[PDB]
């Protein structure tokens, strides 16, 4: 008894984990994407000066 | 689905368990007319010697 | 040995299940990759012939 | 460092997931157990 709850409620913790899991790498290559661009904005003040 | 399957074969399998268990129980029946039996034979000796 | 067997099923199937969810990880992260380096060479595109 | 964090979490949510297969092995452990129900039920008959 208790442990077919504990599927059921492990399914829905597993989708939402995978939500999560989605929205994390998104945010995670935004922030590698953030990442480049301000190193190559560091490379041009480089070269220019 | 193999896994389904296997689970078929397993509820297969646990009916014939129910079967042994089954013969179990009529095990059970036999041996409690036998002690019905031995009950009855002393309580009706005793009875016709009172 | 029908219950070891599909415990090793269902570790194997466990096995396959996390490392697709590692590929789709994967895939998905290459698919953004492509959608953000197509938007930039399209904004490019439109800027030089616009 | 905030990828860091998240990449931890990852590891976290991974754990849990494993657990919730670990957990549904034995859901089906359990799936495949025998019953002694027999007895109760024709005892409860015998009983009636």
């Amino acid at each position: 008894d208790q442990m077919r709850q504990e599927l059921e409620q492990l399914e829905k913790a597993n989708e939402k984990l995978r939500e999560v899991n989605n929205s994390l790498v998104v945010s995670l290559q935004d922030v590698k994407n953030e990442e480049r661009d301000i190193q190559h904005e560091r490379e041009s003040e480089l070269r220019t000066i | 689905k193999n896994d389904d399957i296997n689970r078929e074969a397993h509820q297969l399998n646990e009916i014939r368990k129910k079967y042994t268990m089954r013969k179990s129980t009529i095990e059970t029946l036999r041996e409690k007319l036998d002690q019905l039996k031995r009950e009855a034979r002393k309580d009706v000796s005793q009875k016709i010697k009172d | 040995e029908d219950i070891d067997i599909k415990r090793k099923e269902i570790i194997n199937k466990e096995g396959e299940i996390r490392d697709l969810i590692s590929e789709i990880d994967a895939k998905a992260n290459a698919i953004n990759h492509e959608m953000r380096s197509i938007q930039r060479q399209a904004e490019s595109k439109t800027k030089s012939l616009t | 460092s905030r990828l860091k964090e998240i990449d931890g979490r990852l590891k976290s949510t991974k754990n849990e997931m494993r657990k919730t297969n670990f957990r549904m092995t034995e859901l089906k452990m359990n799936v495949g157990k025998v019953v002694d129900t027999g007895i109760l039920n024709s005892k409860i008959n015998e009983r009636k």
